[PDB]
């Protein structure tokens, strides 16, 4: 579906096309779901410091994060 | 066949080409940009500061028709007929569409500051567009002797990329620290307050203390008329001189959007917040800066954020269902020094008719340490490389 | 034509405590009936001027023509038929600051120019 | 060690009207006790000067060990953590200024230096 599709697009924006980072950022394309959906959480909360990726990662809800998990792993 | 013609290939407009055929691969799109480069104006400050050149964030468009099979045309659009659907460029030729993307970035406005008119641009440059005026500006703060004084003029909101004034600031005392160490700079700002403020004036302490002195608007800031010939500026606070002045003027929508009659009073295009069709012209939609975005800043990353959501949004259009939930995302990175690096970022999210930041959006930390800011900078360079990849690889 | 070969104030900064008299010397005779001279005392930007040049453009927006201005002038009495040494008076000595002398003046040999002289009178 | 980023006025010809106090900021904060400023009004020469290179010429004649001197010292009351503020009681009358330091920063290192303006009068 494209509510998923643009819920994870944006990702891209920084992590690369389709995951793929030209460097700096790591890249996200060789991750999967659990992964993915468990550092988000993990970025949300605190427990992962961010440098930016918590003031991303709370802009979504855990369902969000959940589709955008699936999305760029199966993609 | 269905068709889909994005007029810009910048942040917005590659980005929808990209995703129109990603997100539908039978359409015929046509993407109709002056030029077979494009040059951003983010990263354009580190060629103020003389750390790279325009080649080195000039992009090729080629990959969107060499691997994306987007048709690429190399003209000027000069008129859209919106009845007979299609678009009329410079040669005289035709184009017509089915539903049509703008995304035509800023003009400046030539009739807001006193003295500031299309001729005073050489003299005194804005560079809020970048190619030909980055240039000009460098070639300025070469030439100009040690000790001299950079002035930078900042617009009222609202504006291309609020904090850009203010790197630009940081990445010129970055120049001036290491080749002309008594040069000053002075910012005479129209506001009261800029993105990420607390960051980048501890920066500014930290990096280049006494070199940058910020006069805001309600301290006589604002410019109220300049004089190209004489390098002088005008202001409630008295006449000030600059060896070198970077005007920014007030902004407006593209020449295409105004003139198609896209923009309302305000000079910017009222869009359907979902699908970004304008609210004015039925089947022609409007993103990137000329777009009125609610929170989105007009920033590159919200240009491209945008494009997604739109492209979604006509092929949703085209095939007869609803619109989807649409998300996006905005986030300027500034670089206070090539080391130094600073974020204001967000999320967001359709709330009762208008775009909102989510919760958990906000600037970079304020008490943190070298290393943090020297990873924000890393991550500018990755964003940035990153972004263009998305709209040029 | 009728052009400025030397003055005094020169063109500098010098101290220049009672500062009563502004002379000019010019290439050519000029005709006192019809040549004008004006002067005023420069109002410099906020962040100052940092050499000569930019002394000699902020004084250039002045002529003898100019109405009101974002400076301020000086009463001055002419001491000159035809001579190439014009001669400046005011009664009271001149306030310290960067100033402006303008004029247009009719040569002998017929011609009419404008021009200006500009320096910087520190005080002392 | 302790140099000087910024100074008010700045080094540059300005309107500065009855200037009651200078403003210098250096680099890392300077120790008070130890630390002595002076400042300098400049008898300029007969032929004046020409630019900001003379003036600074004319500057680093002086310096803080200085007893007889062709220029008039003027009296200030210091206030010093990196920006000094040097004062005057009577506001300074027009002139080229220098003010020369000796200065002591923290980890035992001296710097000496001047930083020269030319004050062109003005009114309130
Ligand atoms: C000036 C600036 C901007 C900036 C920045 C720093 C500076 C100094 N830093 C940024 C940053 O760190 N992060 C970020 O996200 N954005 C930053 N920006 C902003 C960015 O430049 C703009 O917000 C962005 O350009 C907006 O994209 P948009 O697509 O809306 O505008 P554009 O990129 O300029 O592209 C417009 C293109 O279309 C062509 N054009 C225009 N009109 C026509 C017609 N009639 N026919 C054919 N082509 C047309 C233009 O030539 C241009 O290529
Ligand atoms: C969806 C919209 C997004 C997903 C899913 C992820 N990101 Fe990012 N990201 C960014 C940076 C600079 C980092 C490094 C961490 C930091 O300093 O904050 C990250 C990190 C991740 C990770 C961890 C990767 C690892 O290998 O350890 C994951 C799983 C991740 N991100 C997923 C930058 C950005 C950014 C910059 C403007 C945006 C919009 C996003 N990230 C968005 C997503
Ligand atoms: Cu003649």
């Amino acid at each position: 579906d494209l509510r998923g599709a643009l819920l994870a697009g944006n990702c891209y924006g920084c992590h690369g096309p389709n995951g793929d980072s030209q460097g700096g950022i790591p890249s996200l394309s060789g991750l999967d779901a659990d992964q993915i959906a468990e550092t988000m959480l993990a970025f949300r909360s605190g427990t992962r410091e961010s440098t930016v990726m918590q003031r991303q990662a709370s802009g979504y809800s855990e369902d969000e994060i959940a589709s955008i998990a699936q999305h760029i792993a199966q993609h | 066949a269905q068709r889909v013609v994005v007029i810009g290939g910048g942040f917005g407009g590659s980005t929808c080409a990209r995703y129109l055929r990603h997100f539908d691969p039978d359409l015929e799109v046509t993407l109709i940009n002056p030029s077979d480069t494009y040059t951003t104006c983010p990263f354009s400050n580190l060629v103020l500061g003389g750390e790279r050149d325009l080649a080195s964030i000039t992009h090729d468009l080629s990959q969107l028709e060499h691997h994306h099979g987007v048709r690429l045309v190399q003209r000027w659009v000069e008129s859209i007929d919106a009845d007979g659907h299609r678009v009329v460029l410079d040669d005289g030729s035709a184009i017509g569409y089915d539903r049509l993307v703008v995304s035509p970035g800023i003009d400046l406005r030539w009739d807001a500051v006193e003295g500031y008119d299309q001729a005073a641009q050489e003299a005194m440059p804005h560079a809020w567009r970048p190619g030909e005026q980055t240039l000009l500006l460098r070639r300025q703060l070469e030439a100009m002797s040690d000790g001299g004084v950079v002035v930078i003029a900042p617009p009222a909101n609202p504006f291309r990329c609020p904090p850009g004034p203010y790197e630009r600031a940081s990445l010129i005392a970055h120049y001036l620290k290491h080749h002309k160490p008594r040069s000053k700079i002075l910012i005479l700002d129209a506001k009261d307050a800029f993105a990420k403020q607390g960051l980048f004036q501890t920066g500014w302490e930290t990096l280049y203390p006494g070199m940058i002195e910020w006069v805001p608007g309600i301290e006589g800031g604002t410019v109220e008329r300049v004089d190209a010939a004489t390098g002088e500026v005008f202001t409630p606070s008295g006449r000030y001189r600059g060896d070198v002045v970077n005007l920014i003027p007030p902004q407006h929508a593209g020449a295409i959007a105004r003139n198609t009659g896209l923009t309302d009073d305000s000079g910017w295009c009222p869009v359907n917040q979902q699908t970004f069709e304008s609210l004015q012209i039925p089947h022609i939609h409007v993103i990137g800066d000329a777009s009125i975005a609610g929170a989105m800043p007009k920033a590159g990353f919200a240009a491209n954020s945008q494009a997604k959501v739109c492209a979604a949004a006509v092929v949703a259009a085209l095939h007869g269902f609803d619109p989807t939930e649409p998300s996006w995302s905005s986030t300027c990175y500034s670089l206070v020094g090539p080391e130094y690096g600073i974020s204001v970022s967000a999320v967001y999210r359709l709330d009762n008719g208008s775009i909102v930041a989510s919760e958990g959006a906000g600037v970079s930390p304020g008490e943190a340490d070298d290393h943090f800011r020297q990873l924000e900078a890393v991550y500018a360079r990755g964003w940035y490389d990153n972004i263009t990849a998305e709209m040029y690889g | 034509h009728a052009h400025l070969r030397a003055a005094d104030p020169p063109e500098a900064i010098v101290d220049a405590a009672g500062l009563r008299e502004i002379r000019l010397v010019f290439s050519e005779p000029v005709v006192d009936r019809f040549s004008t001279f004006r002067a005023f005392r420069l109002s410099l930007p906020e962040n100052g001027i940092r050499n000569l040049t930019q002394l000699n453009t902020l004084a250039s927006e002045l002529g003898v023509d100019t109405e009101e201005s974002a400076h301020h002038e000086v009463e001055l009495e002419s001491d000159l038929s035809q001579s190439a040494e014009v001669t400046l008076h005011s009664d009271e000595p001149l306030p310290a600051g960067a100033y402006a002398v303008v004029w247009r003046v009719l040569s002998v040999d017929g011609h009419t120019t404008t021009g200006f002289h500009a320096f910087v009178h520190a005080g002392g």
